[PDB]
RNA sequence: AGUAGUAACAAGAG
RNA sequence: ACCUCUGAAUAAACUAUU
RNA sequence: AUCUAUAAUAGUUUUUC
């Protein structure tokens, strides 16, 4: 009533009902930031100009009764001067002041509830708990991380759906809520906010604090939940860490992944140790994920993962030798594989990598709405029984079949802009982006996988492309039906043997992923970073052996076996390629031995950067290294024998060893440093005398060296477009 | 001892300490009087870099027009226009080869997103050119004037409040024989009345200033400002460029902060992974010389009408548009000058639109200079310039270009030894070369550089160097085998920001943890930072604490109020209590954070609703900075300056649009949460909304039949009134 | 020359509401004329479909107070689905899919009117198959008198 | 005079 | 001369916050 | 595992003789 009598009187004058008639409701947000300019273009110079000024501040005209015109002092809070382009009155900031000493009570009881994420960052903080500072060489690496988590299975689009539905019903246009996710937070949402006595746009700004997620780009190290990225000024630095657990509750979502994230790391480490069950063993007593120690995580968490599975098999805990894969818990039932690397061509003409499963396998599939049976061999799917509940659970079961397949009908049936790196041209697992592809728009998968006639075998139903139950011809090897822990022992090699004795879990079924963990993984060693990522790993590793380089370099000169062995290259070797660790070993061994045979060939920075590469068991091989591979966040980062690398870059004019990108410590000269250009320890089998000597003809290449004999001098192309002579022994 | 800071870099590498070399704590280089001069500069220089290019006169506007396209091929170094029309097609086919399917894919997204957009996107900045007025407007009050302007004169296709309706309705514009206008003066309403040839002008000209407040140069620059009738177009190929863009490796655009950091990182240990390690690696810190100046509409037209290939008509031409449109372009010269006599001791401001058939004698022997160049130039008040693109537009479509360059370096294009690859962000760019020794390497460099002189893309020696890769420059982003952190560049946020008492203080405590976390801003030095930030908050806003003797005009009430307090740690610094921040606290707003510390009258007081400073309810008025709105979130005053024009009457027209707008919003809940969408009027919309309502609520009796009936008479009163 | 007819037979209103409707999605009615006519014999069976109708006190329909039906042509999307969903929430109806014609308030349901030049059959079904729904009313016409 | 630097301020408008 | 008014908003991308 | 909400504000980056 009160609206319509107002609409009625702007209709009765002119101008408002010129404008009322002759905009519409598109123009209402072109006349709404319609001003005459608002001339701001330094606002702190404008703002330090303005607070000299006697009323800087305007208020509403009602102030000139709420607040008397001269306080005690007959000083002035207000004027009657009108505000350029408004009916609000010039103010003084005194009369702010003034307001909130004399003014009018109200209750604020409920603040807490419509700011509630504020103060639950004031409780989080009030209830942490700070452990020690560590002082340690930090390495942090710009990640995508969740600054305001909002809801789990929530987008920003589908949070604002929500909101606009909880909040304003009648205004949510022809949007209609499908994902049951949407509808059971509406429902509960729309029961606790029943009867409220909150404004509605207050309302939906406080469902937006609550339901809709942001992530941004930020250099971190530690744990990337939103728990921890809001503390992460506090507990990460450039050369420091703070031990920091927030005091709320701790999402159990993000403990599962911290908890693979650890469990993989840690079982990668402890393969390449002698004993790798009591390195497995001792590291998993001494990690904590999020201030709890990883045992009673172990102890109390149902998480089916392999390396999860062998960490708790190693502590006589009973496993599900279980996995996840787009929504489903798989299950071998019986079979074997052996991940191997192929690169494969796309739909869209892209060029990636796949890690391919050979071998032949049985598996099991269950989701919250379907189930399958599944059977495989090397990218061939055998046959798949789905009995799901309905036609998009049974749709979303033979899309996840199919893209674990891998057959080469599912990659060449990607269409459009499928991206397989990330916005940072960070590489993408290939099978969840081709899962996302497909589970966003199959009919081109089904279309290409193709059709077989069924022989009605047990009256289990076809299936067609366009998802209708058949029962002459289906899908190629798809039929359609209706509607447990296990005690184990692990071997000393991490492999895990069910009662009969049939292998479960091996080392090698361990994902090769490098990820990050959503909680702060605290390891308490020696090593601190003994179970980090390979970029602080490398950084580490170098580092050690700069502080440690005096009695590095004497068990170098007199016993080498022992240095080789030492147990702080083992997070270092879990980097190099496992195909390849016995010959970078044989072949810097041999490089060593030759060092030391040849006096005054000594080249500190060659020894620091080989020595790593030793600590493997050596296998002899007559083949060259220009260059060793490392593993760095799965693209082969190579450090090349001779000269500067990218991972490996030592600075003759500051003696400062930089490692990829992070300073490393400064070496000191040695005495018995050779001050001649001699090298010895760049090629397998030849020393390098000097510069390009033209008398011996043209220069060949490293890979050609076999038909020199002993004492040939020649020149090579060793290095970064380098000639150099060299002679064999 | 003589104290030499430079020689720090004798042991400290020039990387790790960048932020030295950056001078940002004194004021800026400002420009003080006209523009005129450096916009007749740019034009003469412009022309200048195409004069051996072919001379035509438009037939619909009058205006000379130079085309270097096909021109002769450089004999020198000298920048120059003469980009040729099938290398630059060249190179965007060998784009599209190397990276397939990604035209195609941008212009599906692009025509989605042109169908899509509506068009109020148009508001979304600070200031355009407007036509009627022949000066900047507010965007909004712009395009407002606009809109009437077209309404008044027919052309009605943006009232369903689409962009392509509205630049529909632009190009109808273009064809009207007289548009009508509206002027005011010393406050009445007069009609002008333009010819087609005026407001054909008009329509094709951009406005030209000085940018003030450049950090870095010696001298200064001229800057550009789009009209009302490209903003829409422009917007469209900036949409294609960035959804071509995202799905380049080599892009620097639209990617920013630690996200570009590390896509740039990315690329470059990609490139260094596939590089051999049997060759020469070599990396050019690289910038182009008048990169805007030297390249040609004509060729973006080129470039988008190949991207646009197999493409629906309208689709190739609402993209076309703006490259024709540019082509064609005028450049507003300015304020002028200002003439000084000193026997007389008198001043005066003489306009640029009379610089056509001035005297010379009254100008230097330079300004005299540029005037004789560019008088031929000069149609109805501004200068012809076909050539270049004038400023800061077009950024994208630039990168594109220099993409497809560096692309063009792949061995199975340059089929040789050597090969380049690198990064491109608008003009900015680095190379990286590949090859078995130096003399492949300077053949690369070579290729790479005449390649660029074929597209039209200079590379400027001056200010370009190369080295062994590891090290290099883009963007002003410094990488030493990794991006150094640079704290000089943020160090101008910090201070007092100047929104509200409450939003400065958020403002700091968050610059202050954002350069923690991202420019490496230690620990102490942070806490030194907040005892500086509390320092200039408390002299800025006089706030300073209850129990000091600062005599302030505010220094009296903040006493009282300090005295009257119980708990004192619970009072804001803006209400003259302590400073509760440190490091660990840094991220909770100070009402949230001293909340349980407060008095309860206090905070009654300072959290009430019904207070005159802020427009169970809470405080509210665009909250940026502001968590939990106070008393402390006022407003301040607006500039006074307009009531001096005839344009004060905008002050009132203002006023009764937010009339209307609040008044809109009685009826429509959602309209400030979500912007409404609609091609009905707002009293048809209202009218209709409180029908529906008022059923509603009849039918589930929340209202009575007395009350629905007298709501169904003033409707009906409201729908009589509508037509008279 | 359609339009000239068109603008010569439809009452001013409709014409107005039918322009409206075509402006919203970038139609010009000058251009596609047989579209424009379309649209304005639709809003006028429309229109004839819901005027003269009212409700008694007990309920039930009466020919001559509220009318019998709210009309959700001649609206604006953005009003048109304000309409449905303020009658969805305050009747408990189900929302349709897409937007209907008129909503019927004593048989409490959506109505989807049809005018075909076409035979009733072939229309009737092309629309059942469109909406997917089995509550959503529908009512076709044709110029032949089917 | 001074600020300043390729053009201005050293009050402007009514 | 008194008097009266006034102390001055480029583009694009990004980042931060709401 | 993915991950450019929308909008507003401020800040930052983007030079011829
Ligand atoms: O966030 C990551 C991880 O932590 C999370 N995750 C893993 N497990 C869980 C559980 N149990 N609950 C909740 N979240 C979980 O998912 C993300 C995994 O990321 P990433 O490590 O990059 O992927 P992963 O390396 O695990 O490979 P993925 O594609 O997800 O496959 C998982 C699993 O499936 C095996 N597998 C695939 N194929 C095609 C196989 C095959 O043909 N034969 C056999 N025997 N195994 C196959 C993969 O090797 C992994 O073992
Ligand atoms: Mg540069
Ligand atoms: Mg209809």
């Amino acid at each position: 009533m009160e609206r319509i009598k107002e609409l009625r009187d702007l209709m009765s004058q002119s101008r408002t009902r010129e404008i009322l008639t002759k905009t519409t409701v598109d123009h209402m947000a072109i006349i709404k930031k319609y001003t005459s300019g608002r001339q701001e273009k330094n606002p702190a110079l404008r703002m330090k100009w303005m607070m000299a000024m006697k009323y800087p501040i305007t208020a509403d005209k009602r102030i000139m009764e709420m607040i008397p015109e001269r306080n005690e002092q007959g000083q002035t809070l207000w004027s009657k001067t009108n505000d350029a382009g408004s009916d609000r009155v010039m103010v003084s900031p005194l009369a702010v002041t003034w307001w909130n000493r004399n003014g009018p009570t109200t209750s604020t009881v409920h603040y807490p509830k419509v700011y509630k994420t504020y103060f639950e960052k004031v409780e989080r903080l009030k209830h942490g708990t700070f452990g020690p500072v560590h002082f340690r060489n930090q390495v942090k690496i710009r990640r995508r991380v969740d600054i305001n988590p909002g809801h789990a299975d929530l987008s920003a689009k589908e949070a604002q759906d929500v909101i606009m539905e909880v909040v304003f019903p009648n205004e949510v246009g022809a949007r209609i809520l499908t994902s049951e996710s949407q509808l059971t937070i509406t429902k509960e949402k729309k029961k606790e906010l029943q009867d409220c006595k909150i404004a509605p746009l207050m309302v939906a700004y406080m469902l937006e604090r609550e339901l809709v997620r942001k992530t941004r780009f930020l250099p971190v190290a530690g744990g990337t939940s939103s728990v921890y990225i809001e503390v992460l000024h506090l507990t990460q630095g450039t050369c420091w860490e703070q031990m920091y657990t927030p005091g709320g509750e701790v999402r159990n979502d993000d403990v599962d992944q911290s908890l693979i994230i650890a469990a993989r790391n840690i079982v990668r480490r402890a393969t390449v140790s002698a004993d790798p069950l009591a390195s497995l063993l001792e590291m998993c007593h001494s990690t904590q994920i999020g201030g709890v120690r990883m045992v009673d995580i172990l102890r109390q968490n149902p998480t089916e993962e392999q390396a999860v599975d062998i960490c708790k098999a190693a502590m006589g805990l009973r496993i599900s030798s279980s996995f996840s894969f787009g929504g489903f818990t798989f299950k071998r039932t019986s079979g074997s594989s052996v991940k191997r690397e192929e690169e494969v061509l796309t739909g869209n003409l892209q060029t990636l990598k796949i890690r391919v499963h050979e071998g032949y396998e049985e598996f099991t599939m269950v989701g919250r709405r379907a189930t399958a049976i599944l059977r495989k061999a090397t990218r061939r799917l055998i046959q798949l029984i789905v009995s799901g509940k309905d036609e998009q659970s049974i749709a979303e079961a033979i899309i996840v079949a199919m893209v674990f397949s891998q057959e080469d009908c599912m990659i060449k049936a990607v269409r459009g802009d499928l991206n397989f790196v990330n916005r940072a041209n960070q590489r993408l697992n290939p099978m969840h982006q081709l899962l996302r592809h497909f589970q966003k728009d199959a009919k081109v998968l089904f279309q290409n996988w193709g059709i077989e006639p069924i022989d009605n075998v047990m009256g289990m139903i076809g299936i067609l492309p366009d998802m209708t139950p058949s029962t002459e011809m289906s899908l190629r090897g798809v039929r359609v039906s209706k509607m447990e822990r296990v005690v184990v022992s692990i071997d000393r090699f991490l492999r895990v043997r069910d009662q009969r004795g049939n292998v479960l879990l091996s080392p090698e079924e361990v994902s090769e992923t490098q990820g990050t963990e959503k909680l702060t993984i605290t390891y308490s060693s020696s090593m601190m970073w003994e179970i980090n990522g390979p970029e602080s790993v490398l950084v580490n590793t170098y580092q050690w052996i700069i502080r440690n380089w005096e009695n590095v370099k004497i068990q170098w000169s007199q016993d080498p076996t022992m240095l080789y062995n030492k147990m702080e290259f083992e997070p270092f070797q879990s980097l190099v390629p496992k195909a390849a660790r016995g010959q970078y070993s044989g072949f810097v061994r041999v490089l060593f031995q030759q060092m030391r045979d040849v006096l005054g060939t000594f080249d500190t920075v060659q020894i620091i950067k080989l020595l790593p590469f030793a600590a493997a068991p050596p296998e002899q091989s007559r083949m060259q290294f220009s260059s060793l591979t490392v593993n760095v966040r799965g693209s082969g980062m190579r450090i090349v024998v001779r000269g500067n690398s990218p991972v490996f870059n030592y600075n003759k004019a500051t003696k400062r060893l930089t490692v990829l990108g992070k300073d490393a410590g400064a070496l000191m000269e040695d005495p018995d440093e050779g001050t001649a250009g001699v090298e010895s320890a760049v090629l397998r089998g030849f020393l390098i005398l000097g510069k390009e000597n033209k008398r011996y003809g043209p220069a060949l290449s490293i890979n050609e060296l076999s038909n020199l004999a002993k004492g040939e001098k020649a020149n090579v192309l060793i290095g970064q477009g380098d000639v150099v002579l060299v002679m064999k022994r | 001892m003589d104290v030499n800071p430079t020689l720090l870099f004798l042991k400290v590498p020039v990387q790790n300490a960048i932020s030295t070399t950056f001078p940002y704590t004194g004021d800026p280089p400002y420009s003080h009087g006209t523009g005129t001069g450096y916009t007749m500069d740019t034009v003469n220089r412009t022309h200048k870099y195409s004069e051996k290019g072919k001379w035509t006169t438009n037939t619909e506007t009058g205006a000379p027009q130079l085309n270097p396209i096909d021109g002769p091929l450089p004999e020198d170094n000298e920048p120059s226009g003469y980009a040729q029309t099938d290398c630059v097609l060249e190179a965007m086919a060998f784009l599209e080869e190397s990276h397939p399917g990604i035209f195609e894919n941008s212009c599906l997204e692009t025509m989605e997103i042109v169908q899509q957009t509506r068009v109020d996107k148009l508001t979304q900045g600070r200031q355009t050119y407007d036509w009627t007025l022949n000066r900047n407007q507010p965007a909004a009050t712009a395009l407002a004037n606009t809109i009437e302007v077209f309404r008044s004169n027919g052309l009605t296709a943006n009232e369903s409040g689409r962009l392509i309706d509205f630049l529909k309705d632009v190009m109808d514009s273009m064809d009207k024989e007289e548009m009508e206008i509206t002027t005011h003066f010393q406050i009445g309403k007069k009609k002008q009345r333009l010819n087609k040839r005026s407001y054909l002008i008009r329509a094709l000209t951009l406005n030209t200033m000085t940018k003030d407040a450049e950090r870095g140069k010696l001298k200064r620059r001229a800057i550009a400002t789009p009209g009302m009738q490209i903003r829409g177009f422009v917007y469209f190929v900036e949409a294609l460029a960035r959804s071509i863009c995202e799905k380049l490796e080599q892009s620097g655009l639209p990617v920013g902060g630690n996200e570009k950091k590390a896509k740039l990182a990315n690329v470059v240990r990609k490139m260094m992974t596939n590089s051999q390690d049997t060759e020469l690696s070599f990396t050019i810190t690289g910038d182009n010389t008048k990169w805007n100046e030297n390249q040609n509409p004509r060729m973006f037209l080129a470039m988008i009408t190949y991207i646009t290939r197999n493409q629906p008509e309208w689709f190739r031409n609402v993209l076309s548009i703006a490259p024709i449109m540019f082509s064609n372009k005028m450049a507003r010269l300015g304020k002028g000058y200002m003439f000084e006599s000193k026997s007389m001791k008198l001043r005066t401001q003489v306009p640029a639109e009379m610089l056509a058939n001035i005297d010379l004698k009254y100008f230097n022997k330079s300004t005299r200079e540029k005037i004789e160049k560019i008088r031929p130039l000069l149609i109805d008040g501004t200068a012809s310039l076909s050539p270049g693109m004038m400023m800061g537009m077009f950024n994208m479509l630039s990168t594109v270009l220099g993409v497809s360059i560096l692309n063009l370096g792949q061995k199975k294009y340059t089929k040789t030894t050597y090969w380049w690859d690198g990064l491109q962000s608008s003009d900015d760019f680095a190379l990286i070369v590949n090859a078995p020794n130096h003399e492949g390497i300077q053949a690369g460099v070579d290729r790479f550089y005449r390649t660029c002189k074929l597209v039209g893309i200079n590379m400027s020696k001056k200010k370009s160097y190369i080295n062994r890769t590891g090290t290099f420059e883009f963007t002003s982003f410094f990488y030493r085998y990794g991006f150094v952190a640079n704290f000089s560049m943020e160090l101008p946020s910090f201070g007092v920001s100047g929104i509200n008492e409450s939003a400065d203080m958020s403002v700091g405590v968050t610059v202050i943890k954002n350069n923690m976390i991202n420019n490496d801003l230690g620990p102490a030095t942070a806490q030194m930072a907040l005892q500086l930030f509390i320092k200039d908050y408390r002299y800025t806003y006089r706030c300073h604490r209850g129990d000091t003797q600062i005599q302030t005009r505010r220094a009296f009430e903040l006493k009282k109020l300090w005295e009257q307090t119980r708990s004192k740690a619970g009072l804001l610094v803006s209400d003259g209590g302590p400073n509760l921040y440190n490091i660990r606290n840094l991220h909770i707003p100070e009402v949230c954070l001293k909340w349980e510390l407060m008095d309860e009258d206090y905070q009654g007081r300072l959290c009430n609703p019904m207070n005159p400073f802020v427009s169970n309810a809470v405080v509210m008025p665009s909250m940026e900075y502001d968590a939990v709105a106070t008393t402390h979130s006022w407003i301040p005053k607006r500039n006074r300056s307009i009531l001096n024009t005839s344009q004060r009457g905008i002050l009132e027209d203002e006023q009764m649009y937010q009339k209307c707008c609040n008044l809109f919003e009685k009826f429509f809940p959602s309209s400030s949460y979500r912007r409404p969408v609609g091609i009905s009027s707002m009293v048809e919309a209202m009218v209709s909304r409180a029908r529906i309502d008022a059923r509603i609520d009849f039918e589930s009796g929340r209202i009575k039949k007395e009350e629905f009936a007298e709501i169904m008479k003033i409707c009906s009163t409201i729908e009589e009134l509508r037509r008279q | 020359g359609m339009e000239d007819f068109v603008r010569q037979c439809f009452n001013p209103m409709i014409v107005e509401l039918a322009e409206k409707a075509m402006k919203e999605y970038g139609e010009d009615p000058k251009i596609e004329t047989n579209k424009f006519a379309s649209i304005c014999t639709h809003l006028e069976v429309c229109f004839m479909y819901s005027d003269f109708h009212f409700i008694d006190e007990r309920g039930e329909s009466t020919i001559i107070l509220k009318h019998r039906f709210e009309i959700i042509e001649g609206r604006d999307r953005t009003m048109a689905w304000t309409v449905v969903n303020s009658i969805c929430n305050t009747t408990g109806v189900e929302k349709p899919k897409f937007l209907p014609d008129l909503y019927d308030y004593k048989e409490n349901r959506f109505i989807e009117i049809g005018v075909t030049r076409r035979e009733v059959h072939i229309y009737y079904l092309e629309k059942a198959n469109k909406i997917k729904s089995e509550k959503t009313h529908i009512h076709i016409f044709s110029f032949t008198g089917e």
